[PDB]
C-alpha cells in the first residue's frame, strides 16, 4: 500500500485499515481484542464522547457519520493498529479532531485508550 | 374507511361542542397555527394551559402533536427501559387510548361523563351520518361505543401526513435538494458527537426512516418545579410529578421522576420548553445541560431569572451517566444548536421563525 | 475459509440494510471451555505487560488482562476465575513498589479481588509458570519468594487476604497437591513436601535425591494437579516423572524424548514452556531441535509425542515456525498450541496429526506462557 | 568507519591487556549542547512511554527519562534543565488517576522536583509540544486543559507548587512570550494573548482574525521563543508566520512553501511535526511529498527549505526514508533531524547540504517528536 | 544468524549480542542506553547482585568470570536486547542462572530492569 | 641494602632486646607459627595483646603481618576514597613508618626513647656489624639514624617472599594445578557474587596479579564494641575507636569508625576476628554479615554469646549499601564460604585447619 495515495473504502474485511467505516480511526479496532465493530472488550468502559467523519459506504452508495468512541480504563491493546484521517481536522475544530482521547463520559472515569469502535451514528448532510 | 375515519377525526379535533361549556376543542389547546399548542396566556404566561371553566390550569405544558403518531405503543423493551406511549409520563398507551381523556377531564375539556359526550355526538346530524357509515347504526346511542369511535377517528386523523410533513429544511438538506448553513452544519455535527443524541435520536446506531429526534424513552433530567405554574394548577405545595412511576402498573420507583423524551421538530416555535414549561427560550433549555458538565460559575444559573436552576422536583433517577458527559458547551456550540434546531422546524411553521 | 473480519463485514452489513438498531455496550467473553487458551505477554522485562485471552476454537482474541512488572498467571482449572500476582510502583518503574494479587471473573474479566502483598515479596523472574500456584480447591493462592531466602507466601483468596510467608529450605517451584501442601525442588535434587497450618514452621519431608547435580532440569516442568503428574524434562530431553497422586511422592521409570543417535547428532530440547501434558491421554509433548547444548532458550521447530507410560515416540511433528512454547488443551482430540515469542503469534495446530489449523498473531512485544484450564 | 561500538571493544581490550582497572558506576550525562537532541516515544498510546536523550554529533543515546500515557516533553533553551507533564494510574491503565510534573537535572537525569496536578487536570492528546510550554525565565509552566472547557493550568517550578487554572476562550496551544504571557490560536481565527502574571482573573486580548475558517492550521506549528517567531502552515503548505517580538501579535503575508508547480502537481505537507525554524539562520524547513489531500498525517520524504524573510526557496531535499518528524539543532551550521516513526529510526543529516551523516534506531515503539534546546 | 547454532564470540564490537563478554547476558546492553560496557546510564540505579558465568575471550585464548549486574529503576531500554546462556543453569543454582532479575543491592530498593552490565571478576580457573 | 638489608630485619624481628623489660620481640605478638598473630591469652582471651610490662592490653587486635607488604601508602583516592596505610585506622603511611611504633609504644614494647632503643643495639656486637656494614660506621651511636635504620630494616624484612608466599590452595587452583573441592567451589562462587567481592577483593574489575581478598579501603561495617577487651585495654566506658578518623590530619566526620579492610588471606588460622578480637570463630564473622540482610531472629543473635550482637560503636557512615544486600547466606552457603577461606592459608598453615 502506497501510504501517500488516496484512502479506498471497502465493505468485506472491519479488521482491515481499509474498512469503510474506518475513514478516520486513530488507535487499534475493537474488534481485534475480544470487542466487536460497536461494541467494547470485556473489562473496558465505553465512552460517551467521540470524533466523527463521513465516511462512504461502498456497498449502498451513501455516506454516513460514523462515531468513533473509544473504550477505556486498559493499555492499548497493539492489535489490528490503523490510523487515518478523511476530513479530519486539527484540535480547534475537536469534533473532526482524531489524535485526541475520546474517554469522556466513560465509567470509572476511565480515560486510558484501549481501542475504537465505529458505529453509525447518522446521515451525513453532504 | 382510512381518509373517511380521518375526515371525521378532522372534524372532531375543531369541534368545540365537545367541552361541557362548548367553548374548546382540541384545537384549543393544539393550535394548528402554533404547531399544534397553545397560543394562550394563562396566570403562568404559557406554561400550562386553561380548561372549558376558563380558571382550571393544568400542571403540564401542553406539547405539540406534530409527529405524535410515529411513537410506539408503551412498552417496556428487552433492557428493562420503558418506550413509547402518550402523555408527558406515558401513562396513555397509544393516541387511541389518549383521545377520550381530555374530553372527561375537569380541568381540560370537563364533559361529565361518556354519556355526555354521546348526547352532543347525537346533537349533530353530520356525525350521525359520518359516526354511522363508520361504525355501524346506533353507534351514538351506545355512550361506550360513541366515546370509542370518536377515540379512533381522532387518532386516525392526527396519523395524517398533515401532523407529520417531513418538509423541515433538515429533511430536505437529507434528501439532498439543499445545504445546511455552516454555523447549522456545525450545530448538527455538536448535537450528534455531543450527548443530546444519546436522548434525541431514534436509533442507538444505523439510521432511521422517519427520524423524529427521539428515542421514546424516559429519563428525568432533574428540572425543578416551575412555581409559577405549579401555584395556578392548584396542586399545592407539597405536590410531587412522580412523571412515568404515575401510569398505573408502574411500580418501580426507580421510574420516578422520568418524563417520555419530546421529538425536537418544531421545537423552535414550540416554546416554553420542558414538561413544565419552566424555559420560555431555546437557548435556555440548551444551556440547561452544561449545569452537569461545566464549572463556571454562570452554569449554575437560570438566564432567565439571575437565581439558581433550582432543586430537580425528583432528585433521584436523575440520567447522571449521559447527563455528566465531561463536556461544557461554549457558547459558540450553544449558537450552533439553536441553528441546528431551527432547522427541524416544518414548512409551514418557518415564518415562526421571527 | 471465510474470516472473522469477513464474517463480521457481512453481519453489520446486514444490519444496516434491515435496519436492525442494537445498543453499543461492553461484551462479556463467551464462558470458559475447554478450548479457552490463554498467552501472557512478560514483554521482554517491560514495566507493565499484558495477557490475551483466546478462544482456541476460532483461533479469537476475546479478552486481555493489564498486568504490571513480570506478573505470574493462574487459572482455576474448574473454569470459575483466573487470577494474578503482580508488580506495579508509583513513577513507572521507580518510585513505591506494590506487589498484590488480583482475581478475576472469567467472562466480564473484572476485579473481583485486589489483595496487597505486604513489604514488596513477590520473586521477579522471567515468567516460570509454577513459580505462582493455586491450591486444588481454589481457595488459596501460593507465591515464591527468593529474597531474602527462599520462602512461599500464602493468600487467602476466599477471604481476599494474605496471610503469611513459609520458611522452606533452599528450594524452588510450588506444586500444590491439597489444601495445605505442596512440594518444591530442591537445589540438592531432593523434592521438599512442605505442609503447613495456620501457624508455625510447616513440616518438612524430603524424598531421595532423584537427579544427579550435573543433571540440569528446566525451569518450566509441566504438572497436572489433577493427575498429581509432574513431567520434569532436562536439559537432553530425559524426562522424569513424579506421582504426587498418593499424597507422597513416588518416582516413576525416566524416559527419553529422543534417541541415542538423535542426541549424538545434536537434538535437544529448548525453548521456554518446552513441555507439555495430556492427563487423559497421558502423553508428553516435548519441544526439541538440533543445536548446541547451550543453545537451551532458543526456539525450535519440532515437537515430539510420546506415550508416557511407556516412552514410546507416538509422532515427530514439524512445526513450520520458530517455536518457543507450548501447552495442549485437555478434552478429547486436544489442541496442540504452539507460541512463538519472536513472531508474537500463538499457532494452533491438531495435537493427533500435528497440521496447523489456525493462528493469533499481534500477541503482544515478547509474549512465552501458554496456560489452559482443566475442565474434565 | 569505526561504529561506536568498535571502538570500545577496542578500549576494553586495550585496558585488559593493561591491567587498568576502572570502578563501575553510575555515569553522567554529557554536559547538554546545542547538539543534544531529545526524541519522545508516545508508543501509540501505550500506558508508559520513553524518551530518548541523544548526542546529535556521535549519533549515540546519553540516557533515556520514563514517562506515564502520553507525556507532554519540554527542554529549557538555556540547558539548565528538562522537565514533563505526565499521567499515571494506581492499576497500570485503570484505577486512580495521578497526573504530576517531574523536573529533571539534564546531566544525571534525576528528578529534582516531582509536583502533583490536582484534580487529573492534564488534556489527552497525541503528543504536541505546544500544548505544555515553559516561560522564557524557566519559572512557570503551563499546561492546556480541554475538558470541561479549553483551560491553561499554571505550575510554578520555582517554587515546586501547582498554582490555579485560567480560564480562557475557545482556543487551544500556548507560546508563551514573557514570564507573564502566552498566546492562544482559538477557532474563531484570532489568536488570544493571556497575561496571567497575577493570582487574579487574567487579562486576555484577543488579536484580528488572521486565517479564514477553510484553511486547516496543523497541530505542529514551529515557535521560537527567543525570536518570537510563530511559524504555522495549513495543510496545502501555506506558511504563516507571526512576528510575537514586540510582545504583541504581527503577522506577516502567508507565503506558499510549495511552488505553483508543485502544488498543481499533487505535492502538500505531511506528517507529524511537519516544521522547523533555525533562528539564526531565520529559515524555514518543510516535511512534504506527493499525496492525497487527506493523508495529512502520514510521513513524507522530501524537506523544502526556504529563507523565512524573503520567502525564497533555498532547498529541496529527498530525504531517502519515511520521515514523520523534523527540527533542527540552533547552532551555526545545524544538523537536521528527520524522526521515522515507522522506523523508530532518528536520521542525523547536514542541514545545508541535506546529506545523510548518522542514524540511531530502536528509538522505542512509534517514536513521533523532537526537541532541542536553543542555546545561543 | 542460525540461533541454534554453537555461539561464535567476537572481540571487535561491544553493541553485538556476540560480544565475548555477553556470553550469559539476558536483557540488553547498557552500552546502547547511555550507559558503557561497565557502567549504568544515568538516572538508573548499579545492583550489587550478581548472575557469573565463565566466557572465552578469542582475542587471548583465555576464559573470564562476567559478573553480569544489572542497572535498575528504569523500564526496559529496548535497544540492544541479547539473551545468551553459556553455561547457564537453571533456577534452583541461581548463580548461574540468568532469568532473574539482579537488581538486589540497588540503591532505593530499586528492582525493575534495564539493562546489563558485562565487567570481568576473575580468571576462570 | 636488599637481602642483606632483609636478613638484619630478620633479627631484630625475633629480638626481646628491642622491649624496656626484655620480654617481647614483634614475634612475640606476631608470632610466625600463627600466621603472624598473637596466641597468648591476657584478661580478654586472645582479642587484644598485653605489652613488654607483663599488664598493659591494647584495644584492638594483633593483625597478621602476611601480605602487609602488598598494601599501597596511605593515600586518597580521585574519587574521594582513603586507600592503604598500617594500622587497622591507616595511621602509618606504610611498613617504614609502622615499624618503630611499638618499639615505643608503653602498651607495647615500651621502650622510652631512640636513644634507649640505640643503646640496646649498641650492646650487641653483631648489630654494630650488620648496622654499619647498611648504614656506615657509627650509625648506633646517633639515635635518630639508628632508629630509622632499624625501621629500614624491618620493613625490608616484611617485604620478603616469607610473609607473602602465594602458596595456599587457592593460589595452587588459579594455577591449574589442582582443583576445588565442590564446595570451595560453590564458596568461591559465593564470594565473586554476592557483597563480599565489593570489599575483599583488590579490583573493581579486571584480574588481579597477587590478590589480597582487599580492596586497601576503609568501612564502618557497624561493629560493637568488645566488653572484655575495652575494659583490659583501660581506656574507659566512654572511650569511641573513631578508626580513621583518628588518623592525625583526617578530619572529614564521614570517616568515624571506619576501619581497613583486612586481607583474608590466612584468615581461618588469625582468629579471633576484625579490629577488636569481638567474634571467636570465622562461622560466626561471616554470620554477622547476615545482620543486614536476613529478617528471622537468628540473624539477629551472636550465636558464640545467644544474645543480640549489640549496637553499633559508632553507628554513623555505616557501609549500608554495600551491607544491604537483600540477600541472606543459608547455611549451605555459610559453610561453602568457610570452606573457600579455608583455602586462603598458606601452605605452611594447612596443619593448623584441624
Ligand atoms: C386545556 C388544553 C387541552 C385540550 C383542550 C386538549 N389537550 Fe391534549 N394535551 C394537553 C396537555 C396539557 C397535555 C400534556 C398532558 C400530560 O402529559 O399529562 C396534552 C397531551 C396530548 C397528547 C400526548 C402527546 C405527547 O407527546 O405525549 C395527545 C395525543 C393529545 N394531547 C391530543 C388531544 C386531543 C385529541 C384533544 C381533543 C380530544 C386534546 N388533546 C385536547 C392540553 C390539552
Ligand atoms: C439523558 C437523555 C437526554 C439527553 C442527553 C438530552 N436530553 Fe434533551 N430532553 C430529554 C428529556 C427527557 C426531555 C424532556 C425533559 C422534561 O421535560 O422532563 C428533554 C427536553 C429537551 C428540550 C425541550 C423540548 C420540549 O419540547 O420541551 C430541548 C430543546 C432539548 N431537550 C435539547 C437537548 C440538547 C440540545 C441536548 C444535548 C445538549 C439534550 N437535549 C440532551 C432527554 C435528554
Ligand atoms: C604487644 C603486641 C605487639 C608487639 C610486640 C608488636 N605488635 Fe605489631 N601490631 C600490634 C597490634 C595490636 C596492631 C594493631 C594496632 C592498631 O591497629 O592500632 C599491630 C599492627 C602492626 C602492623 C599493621 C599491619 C596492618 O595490617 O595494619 C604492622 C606492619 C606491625 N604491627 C609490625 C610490628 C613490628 C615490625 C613489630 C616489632 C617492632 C611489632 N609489630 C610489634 C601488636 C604488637
Ligand atoms: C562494605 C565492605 C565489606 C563487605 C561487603 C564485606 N566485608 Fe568483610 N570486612 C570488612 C571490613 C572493613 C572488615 C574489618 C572490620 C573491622 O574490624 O572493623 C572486614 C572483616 C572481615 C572478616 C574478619 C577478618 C579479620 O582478619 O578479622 C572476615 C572473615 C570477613 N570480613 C568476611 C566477609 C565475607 C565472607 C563477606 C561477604 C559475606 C564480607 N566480609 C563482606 C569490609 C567488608
Ligand atoms: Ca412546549
Ligand atoms: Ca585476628
Ligand atoms: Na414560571
Ligand atoms: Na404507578
Ligand atoms: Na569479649
Ligand atoms: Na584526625
Amino acid at each position: 500500500t502506497d501510504p501517500r495515495a488516496k484512502w479506498v473504502p471497502q465493505d468485506n474485511d472491519i479488521q482491515a485499515c481499509d474498512y469503510w467505516r474506518h475513514c478516520s480511526i486513530d488507535g487499534n479496532i475493537c474488534d481485534c481484542s475480544g470487542g466487536s465493530l460497536t461494541n467494547c472488550p470485556p473489562g473496558t468502559k465505553l465512552a460517551t464522547a467521540s470524533w466523527v467523519a463521513s465516511c462512504y459506504n461502498p456497498t449502498d452508495g451513501q455516506s454516513y457519520l460514523i462515531a468513533y468512541r473509544d473504550c477505556c480504563g486498559y493499555n492499548v491493546s497493539g492489535r489490528c493498529p490503523c490510523l487515518n484521517t478523511e476530513g479530519e481536522l486539527p484540535v480547534y475544530r475537536p469534533e473532526f479532531a482524531n489524535d485526541i482521547i475520546w474517554c469522556f463520559g466513560a465509567e470509572d472515569d476511565a480515560m486510558t485508550y484501549h481501542c475504537t469502535i465505529s458505529p453509525i451514528v447518522g446521515k451525513a448532510s453532504h | 374507511a382510512d381518509d373517511a375515519l380521518a375526515a371525521l377525526g378532522a372534524q372532531l379535533f375543531v369541534d368545540p361542542a365537545l367541552s361541557r361549556n362548548a367553548t374548546q376543542s382540541c384545537a384549543t389547546c393544539h393550535d394548528p397555527a402554533r404547531a399544534f399548542t397553545d397560543p394562550r396566556e394563562g396566570k403562568a404566561g404559557l406554561a400550562v394551559s386553561v380548561g372549558d371553566d376558563g380558571q382550571s390550569h393544568g400542571d403540564r405544558n401542553t406539547p405539540t402533536l406534530g409527529y405524535a403518531a410515529l411513537v410506539p405503543a408503551f412498552h417496556r423493551d428487552a433492557n428493562g427501559k420503558y418506550k413509547g406511549g402518550q402523555f408527558w409520563d406515558g401513562r396513555a398507551d397509544d393516541l387511541k387510548q389518549q383521545a377520550g381523556q381530555p374530553m372527561l377531564n375537569p380541568v381540560e375539556m370537563a364533559m361529565p361523563d361518556r354519556a355526555a359526550v354521546a348526547a352532543r355526538l347525537r346533537d349533530d346530524p353530520a356525525y350521525r351520518t359520518g359516526f354511522e357509515a363508520l361504525f355501524g347504526k346506533g353507534v351514538l346511542d351506545d355512550p361506550e361505543r360513541a366515546f370509542d369511535a370518536a377515540a379512533e377517528a381522532l387518532a386516525a386523523y392526527q396519523a395524517t401526513g398533515e401532523f407529520s410533513p417531513f418538509d423541515s429544511k433538515y429533511d430536505r438538506v437529507m434528501r439532498g435538494e439543499e445545504k445546511f448553513t455552516p454555523l447549522e452544519e456545525f450545530g448538527y455535527t455538536v448535537f450528534i458527537t455531543w450527548n443530546c443524541r444519546l436522548c434525541h435520536m431514534q436509533r442507538k446506531q444505523g439510521v432511521a426512516e422517519r427520524e423524529t429526534f427521539t428515542n421514546f424513552e424516559y429519563h428525568n433530567i432533574g428540572l425543578p418545579v416551575n412555581e409559577t405554574a405549579r401555584e395556578a394548577s392548584g396542586l399545592g405545595a407539597d405536590h410531587v410529578d412522580h412523571g412515568l412511576l404515575a401510569r398505573p402498573g408502574i411500580e418501580d420507583p426507580a421510574q420516578s421522576g422520568r418524563f417520555k423524551v419530546p421529538s425536537l421538530r418544531n421545537v423552535a416555535v414550540t416554546g416554553p420548553y420542558m414538561h413544565n414549561g419552566v424555559f420560555t427560550d431555546l437557548r435556555t433549555a440548551i444551556l440547561f445541560y452544561n449545569k452537569y458538565t461545566s464549572r463556571r460559575p454562570e452554569a449554575k444559573i437560570n438566564p432567565e431569572t439571575g437565581a439558581p436552576w433550582g432543586e430537580p422536583e425528583v432528585a433521584r433517577n436523575l440520567s447522571l451517566a449521559e447527563l455528566q458527559s465531561g463536556l461544557m458547551l461554549d457558547d459558540g456550540r450553544v449558537d450552533a444548536l439553536v441553528a441546528f434546531l431551527e432547522t427541524l422546524t416544518d414548512r409551514r411553521y418557518e415564518p415562526l421563525l421571527e | 475459509q471465510e474470516t472473522q473480519g469477513q464474517a463480521a463485514a457481512r453481519a453489520a452489513a446486514a444490519d444496516l440494510a434491515a435496519g436492525q438498531d442494537d445498543e453499543p455496550r461492553i461484551l462479556e467473553a463467551p464462558a470458559p471451555d475447554a478450548r479457552r487458551v490463554y498467552v501472557n505477554d512478560p514483554a521482554h522485562f517491560a514495566a507493565v505487560t499484558q495477557q490475551f485471552v483466546i478462544d482456541g476454537e476460532a483461533g479469537r482474541v476475546i479478552g486481555m488482562i493489564d498486568g504490571g512488572f513480570l506478573p505470574n498467571p493462574v487459572v482455576a482449572d474448574d473454569g470459575s476465575f483466573i487470577a494474578h500476582a503482580s508488580t506495579v510502583f508509583s513513577r513507572i518503574a521507580r518510585g513505591e513498589r506494590t506487589d498484590y494479587v488480583e482475581v478475576f471473573d472469567p467472562v466480564t474479566l473484572l476485579p473481583t479481588a485486589d489483595i496487597e502483598l505486604p513489604d514488596a515479596p513477590r520473586f521477579l523472574v522471567g515468567t516460570y509458570p509454577w513459580m505462582t500456584s493455586l491450591t486444588p480447591d481454589g481457595k488459596t493462592l501460593l507465591f515464591y519468594q527468593f529474597s531474602p531466602a527462599p520462602a512461599v507466601g500464602v493468600v487467602d483468596l476466599e477471604g481476599k487476604a494474605f496471610k503469611r510467608m513459609l520458611d522452606v529450605p533452599d528450594c524452588y517451584h510450588i506444586f500444590p497437591t491439597a489444601p495445605d501442601t505442596f512440594f518444591m525442588h530442591c537445589r540438592d535434587g531432593s523434592l521438599a513436601k512442605v505442609a503447613f497450618g495456620t501457624e508455625g514452621t510447616p513440616e518438612i519431608t524430603h524424598t531421595e535425591v532423584f537427579h544427579p547435580e550435573d543433571e540440569f532440569l528446566i525451569n518450566h516442568p509441566a504438572y497436572s494437579q489433577k493427575a498429581g503428574r509432574l513431567v520434569w524434562p532436562t536439559y537432553t530431553g530425559k524426562i522424569h516423572q513424579i506421582d504426587l497422586s498418593s499424597g507422597d511422592a513416588k518416582f516413576l521409570p525416566a524416559v527419553e524424548a529422543l534417541t541415542e543417535a538423535e542426541r549424538a547428532d545434536g537434538w535437544r530440547p529448548g525453548g521456554w514452556q518446552q513441555v507439555a501434558y495430556h492427563r487423559a491421554l497421558d502423553r508428553i509433548y516435548l519441544l526439541v531441535d538440533q543445536r548446541d547444548e547451550w543453545r537451551h532458550k532458543t526456539a525450535s521447530r519440532f515437537v515430539v509425542v510420546l506415550d508416557a507410560k511407556t516412552g514410546e515416540r507416538l509422532a515427530k511433528f514439524e512445526m513450520g515456525h520458530e517455536i518457543d512454547s507450548i501447552n495442549v488443551s485437555q478434552d478429547e482430540k486436544p489442541l496442540l498450541y504452539a507460541l512463538s515469542t519472536g513472531d508474537k503469534t500463538l499457532y494452533i495446530h491438531d495435537a493427533e496429526s500435528g497440521e496447523e489449523l489456525r493462528s493469533v498473531n499481534q500477541l503482544g512485544h515478547g509474549p512465552q506462557v501458554i496456560t489452559t484450564a482443566d475442565m474434565g
